RNA sequence: CCCGGCGAGGGGAGUGAAAAAGAACCUGAAACCGUGUACGUACAAGCAGUGGGAGCACGCUUAGGCGUGUGACUGCGUACC
RNA sequence: UGUAACGGGGCUAAACCAUGCACCGAAGCUGCGGCAGCGACGCUUAUGCGUUGUUGGGUAGGGGAGCGUUCUGUAAGCCUGCGAAGGUGUGCUGUGAGGCAUGCUGGAGGUAUCAGAAGUGCGAAUGCUGACAUAAGUAACGAUAAAGCGGGUGAAAAGCCC
C-alpha cells in the first residue's frame, strides 16, 4: 500500500539508525511501537517519531484500522556529510564528516 | 594543508 | 597498524554481522492497570505489582 | 597565466607529488601546453592554376547545362518584387546574377533575397559558380569574363 | 537408426529427422544434398566396416540454414611489452535436416 | 577548436563494464580492473580453445578405454585393430557408440580383435 | 552433437566386497583407487563422482615384498613445535590396520571436494565381518 | 488539513504541461550506501578467471530447444605499466 | 621451521640393459571453411577469381589503410513537442576502432554523403580539482579540583535556574 513516510536529513550516521531499523521487518505495528518504546537508542525515538507519523498518516489518509496494518519496507539510505575542521597534533589538519540519514518508512495494511 | 612538516629522521645506517 | 590493502564489503558485512540489536521483545502486562513495562521495572505512572509503589 | 612562478610546496619531504608552480598545464587555474596563435590561414595559389580551374569550372557549367547566356538584363525600378516575378517567368529560383555593368538598380534590389546575390564580372570566386543552382550571365558579362580569363 | 558420417572432416552420428550443424559447403538454401560418406549404419543388426563406403549407403539431407555463428573475440597480449591484439571472428555453418538413412 | 572527451568515454567504459558483467568484487565495477579482468579473461578463451580440445579428445580416450576393459581389451591393441581394419571412425562419435549402446559397440571390439588375430 | 555427461542423481553405484589376505599392498591398493574413481564405467565423467563402493576385510593380513614391514616409515607432522612422529608397519599394523589401506589409498586419489567424496565410499575393515550386509555385496576378485 | 516541539522534516490538498520542476530546485552518469526478488554459500584453501558442467527460478513459440541469472564440481591459469 | 636429494601414493618390477609391436603426447603436420599480403597465371579487364605457389609470433622502429568527437562549407537542405541530444538496457552487425534500430527518463536541439582545421581519443606520471569508501563505529571526547539530592521551565534536564 501507498503514502510513505520519509524522513530527510536525520541528525545521526546512517549505520547506527540502521542497526536500529533492522529490529522492525515486518512486525506488527503495535509491536513495533511496543520495540522502539523501550529500545535505548536516540535513533530508536527518532525513528519512533516517524513510526507515529507514518501511524497517523495511515489512519489520516487512507485505509485505516491500524489493527489490521504492517511496517513492511523501513530502509535508511546515507545523505549529505556536512564538512568540519578538526584542529589535531603538528600542525596538520583532519576534516570529520557530520552524517545525515535519509529513513523511509513504507506501511501497508494488506 | 598549508604547511606540510619535515618528516622523523631515520634509522642512522651510516 | 599502517594496513596492507583495504578490506571488502564483504569483510565488513561478515565484521557487522554480530553487530545486531537484540530486542527484549518480553514486555509485561500489569496486574491493576494493565500497561506494558520491562521485567523487574515499574511502568511510566510507578504501578508495579498492583500496588502504587511510587505514591507520586 | 596570471599568478606567479612560485612553488607551491617543498621538492623534497612532502607526501605529495612534484610540485614546480601552478601555471603548469597539469594544474588548475590555468592551461593549455601549447595555445593557439593569431596566425594567418590564408594559403598561397598560382594566378595560373586560379585562371585555369575558374576555366575548368566554367567548362563544366557548360556540360551540366546550367549556364544560361541571355542578352541584356537590368530591372525597371528600384523594387525586388519586380526582380522575383522576372526570375519567376524565366523559372529561375537559385541563381547567381553575374553581370558586366553593376548598376544600382539592381544591386539594390537583390540583398533581401536569400538565393539570389549580385556579383562584379571581374570579381568573381568559384564557390558562387559552384554553389549556386544556376549561372546565367549576360553577353557583356561573358565578353568580359572571356577577356579576363583569357 | 542412427547413423555415422563425414561431412566437413568430421565424424557425425546423427538420428534421422534432427537438424545438424555442420560446415559451409557450396549448396544453395532451398537445395538437398547426398551423402556416400557414411562411415556406419546401425540397426538391431549392426553394419560395421572393413573398408570405407560400405556397399551403397547414402544420406540425403535437406539444407535449412546458412547461418554465421556466435562471435569469438581473440585477444592477444603480451604482458610489458606494449602489444595488444583484437579480433572478432564468426563461423559460418548450414543447419540440415536428415530426410532418410538409407540401407 | 576544443573537443570533450566526455560521451566516448562514457561509451568505452560501458562497453568494457558489459563484457566484465558477473565477476566478484572490484573486478565488475571498477574500471580498472575491469579492463584488465577482460584482458585475461580474453588470454584465458585463447587458451582454453585448444585446451578444450585437449581435454575432450582425453575424455574421449578414457571412455574408449574405460569401455573396452568392460569388453576385455587394452586401449592400444583396440586401436592398432582399428588401424589394420582401416576404421576411420574418431575418437568422439566410437566413444558415444561406447557409452550409449553397448551391443554395436561390442560388435566393433570383436572386428577389431578379428582384424588383430 | 555435445557428449554425454553423467548426472549425481543417474548414477547407479554397487557395493562391493574386495579380500586383502596375502595380496601385494600397492597393486591391491591402485586397482581399488581405480574402482572408487570409477575409470571401470564408460559413462565416466571427471567431475561427477561415480564411483563404486568396495568393503575391504582383512586389513591386516595385506603383506608387502622385500624389507618394507620393518623399513616404510609413514610420516605425519602435528602442526606444532617440531616434533616429528613416525610410525613403521609394522607399528601401523598392530595399532591401526585400517590406516595403511586408508593412506594408499587416499595418497592415489585427487585432492579437493570430489576427491573426498569418493573416498567416503571406501568402507575398510579389520576383521571378517561387516555390517553392510543389507546391500548386498558382490566379491570382487582381483 | 494532519503528525511532529506555536521546531526541523514529512504526507494529503492545490497552483502548475510536468512538483520521477520544491527554493539543496533543467537534464541527474559513475565511484559509494541500501531496500525488494532469483540462485549459490557455514568441510572448504590462492590474481577469484576461462572451458566443460548437474541443479534451481523465470519467459517464448511449441507440445522442445533456446533467451538470461546463479552456477556445486572439475582441468589449466602466480594482476597491469 | 616438517617426511623434504623418484613430484606424491607407492613399486621386487611399476628399476635398468638389448630388442620389437602399438598407444598417449604441441597451437607441429593433415582435413574443412573464412580473412589479409606478394609475384606470376586461364584469360577475365577501372573486377572477382574455376584455379596455383607462398606468406601472415613480435619489441624498439619503418611503411600502408581505417574508426570515433567539435566546428566550418555543402546546409535557411533533412528529422523533430504523435519527441533531437545526454543518460540507461536489449537485439542485430563489421577482421577491428564502432555503427544501426528500439523499451524508459528527459526536454529542445542534432545533422546524411564528401572535403578542411585540430585544445582530436587516458590506466598509470609519489599527476591536479570535486565527491565517496577503507581502516571503523576503532582510538579519542583535550590536567585524577569532585560531585550528590529536591523543586521550577520545557516534548525531553547530570550539565539551564533556585
Amino acid at each position: 500500500m501507498e503514502t510513505i513516510a520519509k524522513h530527510r536529513h536525520a541528525r545521526s550516521s546512517a549505520q547506527k539508525v540502521r542497526l536500529v531499523a533492522d529490529l522492525i521487518r515486518g512486525k506488527k505495528v503495535s509491536q513495533a511501537l511496543d520495540i522502539l518504546t523501550y529500545t535505548n537508542k536516540k535513533a530508536a525515538v527518532l525513528v519512533k517519531k516517524v513510526l507515529e507519523s507514518a501511524i497517523a498518516n495511515a489512519e489520516h489518509n487512507d485505509g485505516a484500522d491500524i489493527d489490521d496494518l504492517k511496517v513492511t519496507k523501513i530502509f535508511v539510505d546515507e545523505g549529505p556529510s556536512m564538512k568540519r575542521i578538526m584542529p589535531r597534533a603538528k600542525g596538520r589538519a583532519d576534516r570529520i564528516l557530520k552524517r545525515t540519514s535519509h529513513i523511509t518508512v513504507v506501511v501497508s495494511d494488506r | 594543508p598549508v604547511y606540510i612538516p619535515r618528516p622523523r629522521p631515520p634509522h642512522p645506517r651510516l | 597498524a599502517v594496513q596492507q590493502n583495504k578490506p571488502t564489503r564483504s569483510k565488513r558485512g561478515m565484521r557487522r554481522s554480530h553487530d545486531a540489536l537484540t530486542a527484549v521483545t518480553s514486555l509485561s502486562v500489569d496486574k491493576t492497570s494493565g500497561e506494558k513495562h520491562l521485567r523487574h521495572h515499574i511502568t511510566a505512572d510507578g504501578y508495579y505489582r498492583g500496588r502504587k509503589v511510587i505514591a507520586k | 597565466v596570471t599568478g606567479s612562478g612560485k612553488k607551491p610546496w617543498r621538492q623534497k619531504g612532502t607526501g605529495r607529488a612534484r610540485s614546480g608552480s601552478i601555471k603548469s598545464p597539469i594544474w588548475r587555474s590555468g592551461g593549455v601546453t601549447f595555445a593557439a596563435r593569431p596566425q594567418d590561414h590564408s594559403q598561397k595559389v598560382n594566378k595560373k592554376m586560379y585562371r585555369g580551374a575558374l576555366k575548368s569550372i566554367l567548362s563544366e557549367l557548360v556540360r551540366q547545362d546550367r549556364l544560361i547566356v541571355v542578352e541584356k538584363f537590368s530591372v525597371e525600378a528600384p523594387k525586388t518584387k519586380l526582380l522575383a516575378q522576372k526570375l519567376k517567368d524565366m523559372a529561375l529560383e537559385d541563381v547567381l546574377i553575374i553581370t558586366g555593368e553593376l548598376d544600382e538598380n539592381l544591386f539594390l534590389a537583390a540583398r533581401n533575397l536569400h538565393k539570389v546575390d549580385v556579383r562584379d564580372a571581374t570579381g568573381i570566386d568559384p564557390v558562387s559558380l559552384i554553389a549556386f543552382d544556376k549561372v546565367v550571365m549576360t553577353a557583356d558579362a561573358v565578353k568580359q569574363v572571356e577577356e579576363m580569363l583569357a | 537408426m542412427y547413423a555415422v558420417f563425414q561431412s566437413g572432416g568430421k565424424q557425425h552420428r546423427v538420428s534421422e529427422g534432427q537438424t545438424v550443424r555442420l560446415e559451409k559447403l557450396d549448396i544453395a538454401t532451398g537445395e538437398t544434398v547426398e551423402f556416400a560418406e557414411v562411415l556406419m549404419i546401425a540397426n538391431g543388426e549392426e553394419v560395421k566396416i572393413g573398408v570405407p563406403f560400405v556397399d551403397g549407403g547414402v544420406i540425403k539431407a535437406e539444407v535449412v540454414a546458412h547461418g554465421r555463428g556466435e562471435k569469438v573475440k581473440i585477444v592477444k597480449f603480451r604482458r610489458r611489452k606494449h602489444y595488444r591484439k583484437q579480433q572478432g571472428h564468426r563461423q559460418w555453418f548450414t543447419d540440415v535436416k536428415i530426410t532418410g538413412i538409407s540401407a | 577548436a576544443r573537443v570533450k572527451r566526455g560521451v566516448i568515454a562514457r561509451a568505452r567504459h560501458k562497453k568494457i563494464l558489459k563484457q566484465a558483467k558477473g565477476y566478484y568484487g572490484a573486478r565488475s565495477r571498477v574500471y580498472r580492473v575491469a579492463f584488465q579482468a577482460v584482458i585475461k579473461a580474453g588470454q584465458y578463451a585463447y587458451r582454453d580453445r585448444r585446451q578444450r580440445k585437449r581435454q575432450f579428445r582425453q575424455l574421449w580416450i578414457a571412455r574408449i578405454n574405460a569401455a573396452a576393459r568392460q569388453n576385455g581389451i587394452s586401449y592400444s591393441k583396440f586401436i592398432n585393430g582399428l588401424k589394420k581394419a582401416s576404421v576411420e571412425i574418431d575418437r568422439k562419435i566410437l566413444a558415444d557408440i561406447a557409452v550409449f549402446d553397448k551391443v554395436a559397440f561390442t560388435a566393433l571390439v570383436e572386428k577389431a580383435k578379428a582384424a588383430l588375430a | 552433437m555435445k557428449t554425454f555427461t553423467a548426472k549425481p542423481e543417474t548414477v547407479k553405484r554397487d557395493w562391493y566386497v574386495v579380500d586383502a589376505t596375502g595380496k601385494t599392498l600397492g597393486r591391491l591398493a591402485t586397482e581399488l583407487a581405480r574402482r572408487l574413481r570409477g575409470k571401470h564405467k564408460a559413462e565416466y565423467t571427471p567431475h561427477v563422482d561415480t564411483g563404486d563402493y568396495i568393503i575391504v576385510l582383512n586389513a591386516d593380513k595385506v603383506a608387502v615384498t622385500g624389507n618394507k614391514r620393518t623399513d616404510k616409515v609413514y610420516y605425519h607432522h602435528t602442526g606444532h613445535i617440531g616434533g616429528i612422529k613416525q610410525a613403521t608397519f609394522e607399528e601401523m599394523i598392530a595399532r591401526r590396520p585400517e590406516r595403511v589401506i586408508e593412506i594408499a589409498v587416499k595418497g592415489m586419489l585427487p585432492k579437493g571436494p570430489l576427491g573426498r567424496a569418493m573416498f567416503r565410499k571406501l568402507k575398510v575393515y579389520a576383521g571378517n565381518e561387516h555390517n553392510h550386509a543389507a546391500q548386498q555385496p558382490q566379491v570382487l576378485d582381483i
